[PDB]
């Protein structure tokens, strides 16, 4: 813009698992992002370049961090994924905040479940805190600004 | 009992209808297999004459089914629910060939089987095997092994032709609707329409070009030799 | 109605010119396949004597076509549009063997496809 | 939480060898986390993404490390299996605890035995302990909180 926002400031928040306000804030968010796969190819004669053709849209994982929270609900639906094979997708809403606190910028994140959630190891001679790490497979996002 | 695991069954039978057990013939394994694989065969017969663009194709055959699959032996002691044996998987290999490969003198052949895991349920003989092992105790006990199997499909003769309903040469009855006519429905029957004056006469019909929407017809066969 | 993916369609039929069907024979998939592939072969007579330097290769005939593709069953929970069933896809698989490889008396053969 | 948990205040408990207040204290623990295995299909007519399916959930080995200790009954145990392939595994608590050394949360280790042991390299020219390290396999875990 002018004057470019800044990163620090944002929500998340699901759809289909029962609210708490402690399972909205998160330490960080990545993975909003998108590539598209091609293929090449030799046309004889041509000697300048290889053409160039698109395949499929492509999407890395969602990936969340936050301090270890012990009654989650977003914790309680990746168990019984992980435990049961359950599996009951939801949709997402990462939000770009502003001074108003109020949205800049949106992603509509469609179709997600669990596929991973890990602890950072305990080290008897460091001054740290318990990192809790959750990774979500989705089908694709839309932007809304 | 949807939480329980269940484990593959393997059951030696005596006769072709599979109602007489062998004694002490039935097989159970202590891990199940990953996969399973099935395989289907229609043949044709494919003869055409030169100059031409296409065959003549006419079904001649389906051909037996055939199932595979692999299974492992072990009794090292690191699987939940079982123990290590003094002699290992001896007697393991030696129940699972005794039921499914070796000669009975009572019927002067091997064995009938049956196979059923889950929503699974097979017929049929053994073809092929191959015994692999792969780990000893020192005194050359084995505790490890590994099995291929491929068995193949059997129907008994009486049923064949009870699945094969096979039916110009037997009886039949309709029911006429209205927008029916006769000689529409005797090509859907007899493959011709030409047979219609003599299936009028077989039911006392005069007024044949007009059926009322009530009547149940009967369709007599056509003669052989 | 460009927005909207079709899906593959295998119908059963009865007589050889495909205008009579059988009951309850029309399977519709729930994924498509990825990709199909076609083949075509023509034969020729290519007899020559010795001593010559090359044939008048003639014409014998065009042999049959031929289609092959694969296909995915798969009733996990995943994939958006679906149900679980109680008993997975097992009325799926003899719902589609019944319309492509099973015998039919009345006809003394399996279907047209 | 409000305020979350450190990570350096922790007990490491066994289930079938015969208890030691030694051994029951580490310098580290980690390899608490799991994931699921999972595989790609393309649907012809469908260009905005793959489709993705769960297949297995996968753990990886529980590492512990601590100064060496000469009389363990967990390493008598590890020996065992090592030198003769003798094995009988074990259930153990991992118990993260608070300021009045009761668990705040607790880990259940299910069916594990040893695959690694080592102790780290001696140096005459550098002041430093003999550390020892163990490695276990096991088939889950759950989590009570």
């Amino acid at each position: 813009t002018y004057y470019p926002p800044s990163s620090f400031h944002f929500l998340v928040e699901f759809t289909g698992i029962d609210a708490k306000n402690n399972d909205h804030e998160f330490q960080s968010v990545s993975g909003l992002s998108v590539d598209i796969d091609t293929e090449e190819f030799a046309e004889g004669g041509e000697n300048r370049f290889k053409h160039k053709f698109p395949v499929k849209t492509k999407y890395p994982n969602l990936v969340l961090k936050r301090g270890v929270l012990v009654d989650s609900k977003v914790i309680s639906w990746c168990r019984d994924a992980i435990e049961d094979f359950e599996f009951k997708p939801i949709d997402l809403t990462v939000k770009l905040l502003n001074e108003e606190h109020q949205p800049l910028m949106t992603w509509n994140v469609v179709h997600a479940y669990p596929v991973k959630w890990s602890v950072e190891d305990f080290n008897a001679q460091e001054s740290k805190m318990a990192i809790e790490s959750v990774e979500l497979s989705y089908n694709y996002f839309k932007t809304i600004v | 009992s949807e939480g329980k695991l269940e484990k593959l069954r393997i059951v030696a039978y005596k006769d072709s209808k599979f109602s007489d057990e062998v004694e002490n013939g039935e097989f159970i394994t202590l891990l199940n297999p990953e996969k399973y694989k099935f395989q289907y065969r229609v043949e044709q017969n494919e003869d055409q004459a030169s100059g031409t663009s296409s065959a003549p194709i006419r079904f001649n055959k389906i051909l037996p089914q055939t199932l595979e699959f692999d299974f492992l032996f072990d009794r090292t002691g690191v699987i939940a629910g079982y123990e290590v044996t003094e002699d290992g998987i001896i007697n393991d290999i030696d129940h699972f060939k005794k039921v499914v490969y070796d000669y009975n003198g009572e019927k002067h052949k091997p064995n009938y089987l049956m196979i059923t895991w889950g929503s699974l349920l097979f017929k049929g003989y053994l073809k092929e095997m191959d015994i692999e092992y792969k780990l000893f105790r020192p005194d050359g006990t084995p505790i490890r092994a590994m099995a291929t199997t491929k068995i193949g499909e059997f129907v008994e003769e009486e049923l064949r032709t009870a699945q094969e309903n096979n039916q110009p040469d037997m009886s039949h009855y309709r029911t006429v609707k209205e927008g029916d006519t006769l000689p529409l429905m005797t090509y859907r029957i007899y493959g011709d329409s030409k047979y219609y004056l003599e299936v009028a006469k077989a039911n006392g019909l005069t007024n044949f070009r007009r059926l009322k929407t009530g009547t149940e017809l009967i369709f007599p066969p056509l003669q052989k030799q």
